[PDB]
RNA sequence: UCCUCCUAAAGAGUAACGGAGGAGCACGAAGGUUGGCUAAUCCUGGUCGGACAUCAGGAGGUUAGUGCAAUGGCAUAAGCC
RNA sequence: ACGACCAGGGCUACACACGUGCUACAAUGGCGCAUACAAAGAGAAGCGACCUCGCGAGAGCAAGCGGACCUCAUAAAGUGCGUCGUAGUCCGGAUUGGAGUCUGCAACUCGACUCCAUGAAGUCGGAAUCGCUAGUAAUCGUGGAUCAGAAUGCCACGGUG
């Protein structure tokens, strides 16, 4: 975890983006290389799509999901089984 | 009801520590107390507690704000 | 004879009320207390017959039946005249002594007690129900336990359906949900 | 003996008898143990009644056997069904925390088990 | 050599290298009598219990059983304590 | 383009096998209290004592030092008094959940650390094999290099012997 005090982390390019696209609304899925932002409570309800190693893996974002960074919902290689 | 081959009726108290004084016929011998009372016990009044669930905007402006 | 002290004087002054019936006969009412620890695991010991034959009896006064297999099955080494059952009946006033010693004690006394479920009256209020472990009816000593084995309760009552029988059960604050 | 949903050894003493629950350690144990106005070698027998009767008081304060074990595994059924990293480490049966596994995920992974 | 149904033509009987099956024992009760009881099977509910152990009603009514082959019997049971 | 700049992944995946090490499987030992004796190093974007807030990692304030001056720095094994009584154990700490601290643009794949929970596997280890001839093997702690943070290895010095 972080230390507290400093607050959470966002990058501004997607905080700035998303303060947008919430008040233009458009459910067109927002794409980004910046999985490392700690999902913020007004992003409830968005679909943005998170660059995971390759390309886009779209991730549909609930009140569950509030606590963590947007890492957690791209697995990063892909694994079937020997 | 056969006269002998079943075992001893006998009337013992008891009572549990928050105040339920009873008596009842049994074959436990000794006076036995009780330890979960269920007229003052938790379950009409003690088990919404595991629910613990939160809301996530909750817990995020409980620790901070911006 | 306590509860049914409470019975026939402070029951029927609800289940006359809320389900417009003309009669005493038509409130159902209770009819037998059935008892079966079954221990399907004797054959490789008597005693385990035995004391699956008293470990019950010690709770409730009575010495118990030793039943049978009914029919024969391949699978499970079983034939006709196997003594696996253990089952104990009881009616009149010490089923209300025993309903005493179940709905007061041994019903929160269980692990992680958190209710029994609404629909256990096999489409016909005749009740059944199931304990996990003996030492809840709190009438044995703790380290005198061989193994845990639980039983079934079964109170077979002259309920007539599901919505009309669950009531008499729930006017002496059955633990439901 | 009969202390907060399961029983409690009597012959050991009150502090590492009290640990015998779901959810009390060295710590816990001093906490109630401190209290509650109790020594620390008095075992569960030769004490009274009353201080069994304020003990029970004391621990069901705290989150004990249903709770806890309720808690956590929600917890661990919540971090399964969204998708969690945490989660697919656990559906899967591998080590969570970044262990190596190479080798050695023998914790998470049972038996030492040939193809 | 003996036993059961069919060919056998509505009574008995009626054959062939014709069509199918069982016996050459058991039982000190599995016998006499008194008293009492009633099935196979599936649905539903339930401690480990599963499609099939035991327990509860409940449908249904010999579709079950006879120490063994079939055939004929069998509730007054000749079935089961 | 086999050149060159940038963001995000990757070397850290895992059905398995081998090699090297650490911690144990306990009484010559766990835990709690008091009590003595070392050596060799390092430090200015650095080492950072005293004092206060915090259960604890540590944030708060600001002296001291290019150092036989000041710091890091308390040695641990031991000795004394308790507790423990052969148990998967007050043995062992693996794995998992909840809450936190710090360096750092940033700890999701991937950081160390502290607290509250959880308490797996293991009762001296098969064939075969490894090191050592005196301050040696065996156990005990401390420092350094690389380094914003991050070694149970590497390189050093002593304590019992
Ligand atoms: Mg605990
Ligand atoms: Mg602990
Ligand atoms: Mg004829
Ligand atoms: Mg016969
Ligand atoms: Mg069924
Ligand atoms: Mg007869
Ligand atoms: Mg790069
Ligand atoms: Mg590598
Ligand atoms: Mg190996
Ligand atoms: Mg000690
Ligand atoms: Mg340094
Ligand atoms: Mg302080
Ligand atoms: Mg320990
Ligand atoms: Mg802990
Ligand atoms: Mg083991
Ligand atoms: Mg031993
Ligand atoms: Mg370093
Ligand atoms: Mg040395
Ligand atoms: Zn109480």
């Amino acid at each position: 975890p972080r230390s507290l005090k400093k607050g959470p982390f966002i990058d501004l390019h997607l905080l700035k983006k998303v303060e947008k696209a919430v008040e233009s609304g458009d459910k067109k899925p927002l794409r980004t290389w910046s999985r490392r932002s700690t999902i913020f409570p007004n992003m409830i309800g968005l679909t943005i799509a998170v660059h995971n190693g390759r390309q886009h893996v779209p991730v549909f974002v609930t009140d569950e999901m509030v606590g963590h960074k947007l890492g957690e919902f791209a697995p990063t290689r892909t694994y079937r089984g020997h | 009801m056969k006269k002998d081959i079943h075992p001893k009726y006998e009337e013992i108290t008891a009572s549990c520590s928050c105040g339920n004084v009873m008596k009842i016929r049994s074959t436990v011998g000794h006076d036995l107390n009780l330890d979960v009372c269920s007229k003052c016990h938790p379950f009409f009044t003690g088990k919404q507690r595991d629910v613990a669930t939160g809301g996530r905007v909750d817990r995020f402006n409980k620790r901070f704000n911006i | 004879a306590k509860l049914h002290d409470y019975y026939k004087d402070e029951v029927v002054k609800k289940l006359m009320t809320e389900f417009n019936y003309n009669s005493v006969m038509q409130v159902p009412r209770v009819e037998k207390i059935t008892l079966n620890m079954g221990v399907g695991e004797a054959i490789a010991d008597k005693k385990l017959l035995d004391n699956a034959a008293a470990d019950l009896a010690a709770i409730s006064g009575q010495k118990p039946l030793i039943t049978k297999a009914r029919k024969s099955v391949a699978g499970f080494k079983i034939r006709q005249g196997y003594p696996i059952g253990c089952k104990v009946t009881l009616r009149g006033e010490r089923m209300w002594e025993f309903f005493e010693r179940l709905i007061t004690i041994a019903v929160p006394r269980i692990r992680d007690f958190r209710g029994l479920s609404a629909k256990s009256f096999d489409g016909r209020g005749n009740y059944s129900m199931g304990v996990r472990e003996q030492i809840i009816f709190p009438e044995i000593d703790y380290d005198k336990v061989d193994r845990v084995r639980g039983l079934d309760i079964t109170i077979t009552t002259t309920a007539k359906s599901d919505e009309e029988g669950r009531a008499l059960l729930a006017a002496f604050d059955f633990p439901f949900r | 003996a009969r202390i907060a949903g399961i029983n409690i050894p009597d012959h050991k003493h009150a502090v590492i008898a009290l640990t015998s629950i779901y959810g009390v350690g060295k710590t816990r144990s001093k906490a109630i143990l401190a209290a509650a106005g109790i020594a620390e070698d008095v075992k569960i027998s030769e004490l009274s009644e009353g201080q069994i009767d304020t003990l029970r008081d004391e621990v069901a304060k705290f989150v004990v056997e249903g709770d806890l074990r309720r808690e956590i595994s929600m917890s661990i059924k919540r971090l399964m069904d969204l998708g969690c990293y945490r989660g697919l480490r656990h559906r899967r049966g591998l080590p969570v925390r970044g262990q190596r596994t190479k080798t050695n995920a023998r914790t998470r992974k049972g038996p030492r088990k040939p193809i």
